[PDB]
RNA sequence: AGCUUUGCGCAGUGGCAGUAUCGUAGCCAAUGAGGUCUAUCCGAGGCGCGAUUUGCUAAUUGAAAACUUCCCAAUAGCCGUGACGACUAGUCGGCACUGGCAAUUUUUGACAGUCUCGAGACUG
């Protein structure tokens, strides 16, 4: 119910909270995590294919290759975003 | 966009023969479709510098009626060192994408 | 067989929709109706079939 | 000529489908299968055996879940510094950067919001 608030960042920090959006001597931050080309963090499953697709020398099959492309595409249509025709029909 | 198909498609009926020796049947396609009614073309399909095989190949026969008979007679006929398995040809070229994305659409 | 009639109606009604006006979270109102919403959804992994504290 | 019936097949909507749908090559069967009601009456198959075509799409597993050579590298701003040439220790034109470029006149933004009839006013 918190509107966002002409020159305040903390209105908008609240509507996200609201709606759930959020020796030498030395200490090395040894992070490791798995991305792609397209920068996209990827799950433990789909790093270990990519490395045995590397490792075996081939990758995957056109089939393939088109369906992994479409589910990417259709992921992120859904991630960018029929009550109106349902309105004016009733 | 392969150079490869206009050797052999002639309005013809195009069989893909799987499932076969990747040793074997390098030509023995060949006694195959001459021993179907159209005996037009037996092309299987092989990788440059490979020594074998891909796999399915391309048989393509005239006589439509007769092709679908002898995939009907050879659909798991023990050809070489493993049966092969005859299927229909797909043949998805760029105007038949385009014309796929057009009635998807539609 | 009545609460699987459904959850397959559930499932028909959700895969009538398109991919874009599909839902990714299903909130069930009774608390006997989740158990075969997880199996009537199997071809649909990305969707969550969570509970309701609040009856509405 | 209009209209209508039975049977049949094609096409189509809707509906059903494991007490449902068939084969039966086995046997019996209008020369009567099967009958607890209506039995000097009804009138069809019944019993055993054995089944429940094709295309498309999606998803999961897997390295790869099958359509015709693939891969790798490359092309298609300023201030100063060191030399080069010119003009009288200074200036200019081109070359690469061994350092810097968020503190008032240019590039790390004094911008943003509101109201009225291209223009004006108010606030932070």
């Amino acid at each position: 119910e918190e509107p966002i608030v002409n020159r305040g960042l903390a209105a908008a920090l609240l509507l996200c909270q609201n709606k759930g959006l959020l020796k030498d001597g030395y200490k090395p931050d040894v992070k490791i995590e798995y991305v792609d080309e397209t920068g996209r963090k990827l799950t433990p499953k789909e790093a270990f294919r990519q490395l045995s697709h590397r490792f075996h020398g081939k990758g995957s099959g056109k089939m393939k290759t088109e369906r992994r492309m479409k589910k990417l595409d259709e992921e992120a249509l859904l991630k960018k975003m029929l009550g109106t025709v349902a309105l004016l029909q009733e | 966009e392969d150079p490869s198909l206009l050797e052999w498609d002639a309005d013809d009926f195009r069989i893909f023969c799987g499932d076969l020796g990747n040793e074997v049947n390098d030509d023995i396609l060949a006694r195959a479709f001459s021993r179907f009614p159209s005996f037009l073309k037996a092309k299987v399909i092989r990788d440059k510098r490979t020594g074998k095989t891909k796999g399915y190949g391309f048989v393509s026969f005239k006589d439509p009626s007769d092709y679908v008979r002898a995939m009907r007679e050879m659909n798991g006929k023990y050809v070489g060192s493993r049966p092969i398995k005859l299927r229909k040809s797909m043949w998805k070229d760029r105007n038949l994408d385009v014309v796929r994305k057009k009635q998807k659409e539609k | 067989l009545a609460k699987w009639k459904t959850a397959e109606e559930v499932a028909a009604l959700i895969r009538s929709l398109p991919v874009e006006e599909q839902p990714k979270q299903i909130i069930v109102t009774r608390k006997g109706m989740l158990d075969p919403l997880e199996v009537h959804l199997l071809d649909f992994p990305n969707i969550v079939i969570k509970g309701s504290e609040l009856q509405l």
